[PDB]
Order: C-alpha cells, then structure tokens, then sequence
C-alpha cells in the first residue's frame, strides 16, 4: 500500500537531485516518511515528507527530502504529477 | 454527474459567478474577463525544445503542450459559465429541433459537407442561422456575449519588442489572402478603383481594349474588374455602382443635348450587364465563400452536441471530457480511443462526425459546421474551460487555443496576447515550415484580434473592412 | 416630378420643416404635430345622412366621405415629410436589397400568404425585420417616430359626452377577442394569478379539486389557466410560475421526512408538464399571432415600394397618386381602374399585389406584409400626406384613417382623437351592423389610441400588456 | 370655344338656387358673364358673376349669380368643385 509505494518516491527523489545539482548520490534506503493527503471527490492532493539514506561516493548519508504529488482521478483520463519541491541533508 | 451551474438569468448568473470568484479568486489582471491567469505564460523553453527536437510527433507534442500552457489558465469564466449554464444548454439543445427546417441547407448535406465544398447560400443560411440562435435564446449578457457589427482596427498596438515579428506574420497573411484573390490583371482593378472614385469618361473608350472584350476566363474584362475590386474592396463599390451610373443612362439616354440616342441608347445595357455579373461573381467569389466560412464557436459548438444527440443531462460528461482533454497535452490519437472507449453513447456518434482526411480542397473553405479533431477546441473554449460536474476543479486549469483571445490587448499591461500569439506562431515557425500549411493558427487567433474580437464567445462576423490593412505601432 | 423634399438628416430636415411652416402657417392647437387642422372636424351631417341613406353604396360613400373629412387637414406634417424625405426614401428602399435574406420568412413566401393564415415565425421574423428596419436607416428623429416599448395605459380620460359611446366600443372589442376561444371559467384564472405571486401551498389544495382536474376541452386546468394569464400578463408568467414549483420541491424536500418521496416526486414533474403545455397553449392561441398581426405602417409601405419595383426616383408619382387619392374619396373601383393605365409600371405592378376577398377566415389574421385594396390606407398617410413632387398642394388637404393619432388625446382640448373615432363608430353604426364586419376601423384606431399611439409612425408592438383592460373615466 | 361651352355653369346655378334657398326657378337664358381665374400649375380657381334671365311661373326676370370653380389638375383624377356663392334678383 503504502510502504511499497515511498521508496519509489525516494528513488525519485534522489534521481531528481542527481539532475537537479549534477552529482552521484546513490539511494541507499528509506528510514522516515510522513504523509499528508487532502482528498476532495475527483482532485488529490498529496505532500510527503521524507527522510533517506544515500551514498556519495561510499559513505552513507541522511537526507531530509520533501515531495508533493497532486493526482486527479478522471474518467477519461487519470492525471499523477510529482515534484520533488526539497532536498536537504540532515 | 449532474450540472452544478443553475442558472436562468443575468442576475443569477452574476449571484453565482459573484459567489464563484471569492471561493477561487479570480482575476483580470491580464484578462479582459476574470479568470486564473496571474501570471502571462512564459513559452520560451518550447523554443529551445523544438529547435532541439528532431522526430515530428515531439515537435507536436512541444506544440501543442505550450499551447495548453497559454490557454491553462486565461479562460473568461463568466462567459463561459454562461454558455454552459443549465438555461442556455436547455434552450440552445432545444432551439435546433423547433428549427431543423430552417437549417437543413447545410444540415442535411452533412456527410457531403465532409468532403465537398460548401455552396454560399449554406454559408449565408448558416450565419444568419447562428445569429437567429443566438437572439432566440438570449444569449447576450454583456459586450463579451455580443455580436459584432463594428469595425475592424486600422492601428495595432504592440510592444516594440515584437512589431517586426507582427508585421512579419501579416506579410504572411496578406501573402495568403492574395492566394486566395487569385488572377486578373491590376490594370483592370486601377481602372475601376480610379474610376469610382470620380472619372467615369473612359467608359466611352476603354485604355484596354474593348468595353467587351473577354480574355481567358469566358467574359467580359469589365465583370471580372469589378467583381475584383469588390472582393478586394467591399459591397460598396456597387452602390456607387449606381450613383457612378448617373452619367450612363443620362448622358446617353437623358442627355439628348450631347451624345447620340440611336447606337449609344444600348451603351446602358453594356457595363449594366457586366455590373449585375459583377456582383454575380463576387457573391461566389474565392474570397467571399472563404470569408463566409467563418465559424461561429458556440452556436457550432451546440450544433454538434445537437448531432451527437447530448442531452442537457449527458452533457455534463461531455464538459469533463473536453476539461480533461484540455487539462494536459493528449494527442488526437488518444482523444479518438478515450471517444471510442466511454460508455456515453455520444462519443461514438461524435466520433463518426470527424471530417478530417474526408476534405479535399483547402480547408479555408470547409463549411463551419463540419466537426474536425482540430476543431474539437471549438468546443473545448465553451464547455471544458469549466467542468460543469465539478466547476472547482476549473482552477486546476484547462487550456483551449480560442481562451487566448481573453488576454488584454492595451499597452499598460503590454498586450500578453500579442505576445502569446506571436510565441506560438515563432514556435510553429521554428517547428514547422509555415508556407507549407493551409491554416496558421496563430496568424488565425491574430486576425481575430485585429477584427477586435475579446471573447470567443464574440460573432465577428458582420465586422465591417480589412483587417489585414491594419498598421502596427 | 422628382423628390423636393432634399432631406438625408435630422439639421436638414428641422430646417426644411421651419422652411414650409412659416409660408403655409401650420397649427398644432389641435394636433401632436403641426398639420393644417385649424378646427376639430365635424362629421354631425354625416350620421343624419347615413340615417337618411337605403342603398348600401350611398353609406360606403357616406362613410368614406366622413373619415377623408376627419383626416383631412391634420396630417403630422413633420414626421409625414420626415417619412417621405429623399434620405430616407433611399436607405428604406435600398436596405430591402441589402436584407433580403433576414426577411425571406414572409418575403419569398408572399403568393401563398395572400390566402393562408401565417404561421408565428412568420409575423415574429416580419415584427424582428420591421425593428431593425427603423434601426438600420436611422428612422428615428423625435418621439412620434420611436418604437415604443413600454406599457398599455389603463387609464383613458375622455368627455362625459363620449363616454357610454366608447366602453361600448370597448364592449364590442371584448366580445370579438372572446372569439379568441372557439370558455374556461374564471376561479381558475384568480387561482393561478394568486398561484403564481408565489404561494406554492395552494398547490396541495386546489378549490375545484385536485391539481390534475381537466376541463373542456379535457386538458389540464393549471395549464389552461397559465395559458389564459399569459396572455392577460405578459410571456413572464411561464417563468414566474415555474419558479413557484422550485419553492414546492424544495418545501418537499424539508417535508421529505414527513411526506412521500414517491407520488410527491411526481406532483413537481406533473405541474412541469402543465407549464409545458401551457406554453404549448400559449404559443398557438389565437390573442399571440393576432397581437403580432399589427401591422407596422411605414416598414410594410417601403415594403410593398420595393415589392412593386419603384425607385427613389419614380417615387414622387407614387405620392402624387396616393395625394390624389386622400384628397378626394374615390372607390375602389376607380383606384384599380387608375393604378393599371398609368403610363409608370410600377401602377401596374403594385395592384398585382392585392388579396382582398382572397382571405377566408377572419381577415384580422392575414400576415401585415400582405397589402390589399383596403391597406393602401396604409401608405398614404406615409407618402400622400404631402405631395413630394409639389408640397405646397399638401395644403389642399389628403386624409388617410391614421392621420387621425395625429389628433390630441388629452383633456386640454377634449380629447378631438377620441370624438372623431367615436364619431366614426357612430356613422358606421348608424349605417351597418358593427357585429358582422370583420373589421371596424374606429375600433382598430381606438385600440392604438389605447396603446398611447400619437403618430402613425410608432412601433406600438414591443408595447406590454392588454389594450382593452382599459378604464374610461 | 367659350360661347359654345360657358352656359353649362348657369343652368347649374339656379338648380342649386331651387334645392339650399327653396325654391323651383327655371332657367331662360345667360346674356353677362364675367370670369376671373387664378391658375398655378396644377391649382385652378376660377369665381364667375354671371346674370342670368330665368321664368318664376311665368315672367322672365334677371338674375345676378356667382359662382366658385376649383380644380386641380392631376396625373391620376382631374378634379372639379362647384359651389353658388350668391344668387339674387336684378
């Protein structure tokens, strides 16, 4: 449910920051989540906060990342956007 | 589900959207009628994207996806509240059963629409078709509801920034519009622009040759001039078509003091003759059955939820179909399976309404009232701008190409519609090679807004002049 | 001759106006415009005479005698010349070809209409086309020549003298629209006059009975009533009662936990249909296509103008012809002998059009764009009033019936309109049986006067509510 | 031709003598005559003294008449009027 789903988040999360400030972290795994959901009928709306653990270069390290995922369950067409909206060390 | 916009009357109307504004907070910053837009859409990296594109689906895609961004969020939400408003849905579906006869000019020539070249007459019967359907149902609410009678702009303004590339469009469009005038000699044409303007004595003794002389079209010069001149320059020229005429059956018939009244009596016939064939060739002139087809967005619109046999009940779905098709660049491919997919037993027959690949001439000419996947947005600007099942959800924003004529055209806010209008058109440009399309949407959205056009909702059509003849500054 | 009566605006035409009124001397003593009437007319002789009278063709005599008597000398003067100026000769001629497609509904449709009854469209497109008509050729330059659109006075001063005379008109006028039936009782029409204001409790429990009770025929009373008010108050009620069925659904859905949600879902559906089928009713019942028979004076004379080919140039014949015949009263027969051998053709043509004895049922309900014999009244008090060609002659007197609005309705003068009209009703009393005409002329004019007409040349259509409802007092 | 056309207006002259001011003249014959008309364009009035010789029973006695004559020359109908204005003994 939603222990299967975060990881991918991180990964994401992580593959995003890579681009973002050009580097090679690599996702070692997750250890805190926080989830905050806002559903109304058809529009969701979906913030996480997250903390991870990755690799640069071989040390292992923490970080404080924060997601927003916004989702619209359509009849013709269901819509999912993410955005890696923070990515800090702790 | 079922429509959330109750509403019957003006004053309704305004409750609702009144009550609608300050739970969104909507805006006219950059809009001529409130809307989401607080911000004029940056569609630079669409540039850069399809200059780095190779492959043409992704230049599409580019395309199509920077469209979506300029019409996301500036849709004139009270109109198109209206125009999707419980009262004018019931009374716009009903209005085309208690008048199919009226229509059938057009209407029942359909499937030969499809294909074939529409005649004037289905052209003329439609417009006056959308302006009684408009009157009969009371469409009109404010000046953004409105049916133009006005005049086109001689001076456009815009941001110095882009004058040259506007200028630069318009050389493209006159280049067109010159297609479509041919070709009869220019000569000719001076001679009648000249001669109305007061000189009418070279009639005795045309410079060209003869008053009758007829060259490879099978007629005579004088007819093609005129009809020319009046293609170029409006219906008034045959009027003074009249006036000009004084001289004719006076000094040849009236005038018994100066010239003959045997072998001259005749002479009034002569160029009389050409004149009525003169207003006969403009009439089915290239450029009046083009102008003609002009289209007319919502009363199209209803027409074709008419055809699909929506009812004010299923229309709803329609409206969330045309939101979410309008919500995120979705290529027509994936339109026609969500048509073809949904249980609703419109998108199918909605479907089978295409026209596309059916049409054989250039699609200037198409009737208005043929549905293309292209003009699907004609639709979209009416009813997906705000999903009637859901109107909240409208914030999340949903573009359709003619939305972009709700952006501001002064200059306190730098004319964002010129702006936009001209990135699409350097997007297209950098994508595509424009001389090679039968129709620039761009070019075409410019044009509206050189008639003056504010709203989609606006019929434009008994605007009178040239637009193209307009100055930039 | 020609047309000297050189007017294209409203400056030229004030002028033109003081121009003639100082070298003719023109009174308004009498009149709402300045005309030659320097004295009420008196028609005493004529009563005495149509008593005297035994063949039927000395009474028409008689009668005709009277009414060119009564319209003789106060013509509106202003707004006559105004109707006939070269300005607006040409834009009312030319704007027929320059709109022949607006009104093709009853133009092109014209031989049939000259026997058949038409159909609303028709009467609705003719009214619509007759508005814009004004509009495109800026008609209006005062008052007496507007398009009124405000309500029926329901209060009428007149002489003591007159009185009995005119409810007895009134009287008469009632019973003929009772002929609009073929009778609903009355409660019924208290019942939803009271229903509507907004009392859907009353729905529960209907005096008569139940909601559903039907008459006879053996439709629903409810919509018979709605049916019967909209006629009395107005195309609103179909609104306005609609409404006060949204105020019982919601009262049934508080209520819903006390009261079925079963056979009380069906008492909102079935008062819907009842508002349909009253609207249904309403559509067709004889008062609406009567009230949108009127015929509109100076848009059906251009009209039959255009129809019977004249030009701004031919014209002034036409009001020459149209002098001559108001000036002198000459019968039918002796019009249709001149209007053939006339050297101009258009005397030829114009007589083509008439459809007098055609008709079959009631003649109120011939189309107002179909002249006949009868109608040519029509015209001249636009064109034979004042004599283009030479107007000065206009002093000679021409009378047409409507030159009579042009008489004072107000208490100052003692009201000369309503004398006149009521001497006229008086005359044709005196010498026929007003129950088996078709049509009273002194009735019909009462009827305008009672609409707050003042010149021939008013729109009294877009007018509100019911004439006969009036009171004497 | 005047002489061959002028007498008409008396004859009706007495006719209208007989019917307003009751009475059953009969007409001899016309010896003075004086026309006097104002003609513009189509506008014709024309006023006549005429006296008349006409038979009370009997005796022939003259009679001083007078008569207005107005017509209007038309395109469609020529019109005429007729009206005594004065008819007494001499």
């Amino acid at each position: 449910e939603n222990s299967l789903e975060i990881e991918e988040l991180a990964r994401f999360a992580v593959d995003e920051h890579n681009k973002k400030e050009n580097a090679l972290l690599e996702f070692v795994r997750v250890v805190k989540a926080k989830e905050q959901m806002h559903m109304k009928e058809r529009q969701i709306n979906t913030m996480y906060y997250l903390t991870l653990e990755a690799k640069d270069g071989g040390k292992k390290k923490l970080y404080e990342a924060k997601v927003w995922v916004k989702k619209y369950l359509g009849d013709f067409w269901k819509d999912n956007f993410k955005e890696l909206q923070e990515f800090k060390p702790v | 589900m079922e429509n959330k916009i109750e509403v019957n009357s003006k004053d309704e109307m305004n409750k609702w959207f009144e009550e609608f504004k300050k739970g969104n907070g909507l805006v006219d910053t950059y809009t001529n009628s409130y809307s989401f837009c607080e911000s004029v859409p940056n569609l630079d990296r669409f540039v850069f994207q399809m200059a780095g594109a190779t492959d043409d689906a992704q230049k599409d895609s580019i395309y199509a996806s920077a469209l979506v961004e300029a019409t996301k969020f500036c849709a004139p939400i009270y109109e198109c509240a209206w125009a999707s408003s419980t009262g004018i849905v019931k009374k716009g579906l009903e209005w085309f059963e208690k008048n199919t006869g009226t229509i059938k000019s057009w209407d029942e020539s359909y499937i030969e629409l499809k294909v074939e070249v529409p005649k004037i007459e289905q052209l003329f019967n439609y417009q006056q078709a959308a302006l009684k359907w408009r009157k009969d149902i009371g469409f009109r609410v404010n000046a953004n509801t409105a049916a133009l009678s006005n005049k086109v702009l001689a001076e456009y303004k815009v941001p110095g920034e882009i004058v040259m590339s506007v200028k630069e469009m318009l050389s493209d469009m006159i280049r067109r519009r010159n297609l479509i005038l041919n070709p009869v000699s220019h000569e000719h044409v001076e001679w009648c622009r000249e001669f109305v303007k007061g000189k009418y004595i070279m009639a005795f003794n045309p410079p060209w040759g003869d008053i009758n002389k007829s060259g490879r079209s099978g007629i005579a010069l004088v007819a093609t001039g005129l009809a020319k001149l009046a293609e170029t320059e409006g219906k008034g020229v045959f009027d003074e078509a009249k006036k000009t005429v004084e001289a004719l059956n006076g000094y040849l018939d009236k005038h018994k003091d100066e010239v003959d009244k045997a072998s001259a009596d005749n002479m009034v016939t002569n160029l009389l003759k050409h004149v009525a064939k003169a207003q006969e060739l403009y009439k089915n002139s290239s450029a009046l059955r083009a102008q003609g087809a002009q289209i007319d967005t919502v009363f199209s619109s209803y027409y074709w939820l008419y055809k699909a046999g929506v009812t004010p009940e299923t229309f709803p779905t329609v409206s969330q179909f045309l939101f979410e098709l309008g919500k995120h660049p979705r290529g027509t491919k994936k339109m026609k399976k969500a048509l073809l997919s949904t249980p609703m037993k419109w998108g199918k027959k909605l479907y089978e309404l295409f026209a596309d690949d059916s049409f054989q001439q250039n699609r200037i000419y198409m009737h208005p009232a043929v549905l293309t996947a292209g003009r699907i947005s004609e639709m979209g600007v009416c009813f997906g701008t705000i999903p009637v099942a859901n109107p909240d959800d409208a914030a999340l924003g949903s573009g359709h190409t003619k939305s972009i004529l709700n952006l501001r055209t002064n200059t306190e806010t730098n004319n964002p519609c010129a702006r936009t209008i001209v990135k699409l058109f350097e997007i297209q440009k950098t994508g595509f090679n424009i001389q090679d399309m039968d129709i620039v949407a761009s070019e075409h959205l410019l044009h509206q807004s050189l008639v003056g056009k504010q709203s989609p909702f606006q019929n434009a059509y008994n605007v009178k002049g040239n637009a193209t003849s307009a100055n930039i500054i």
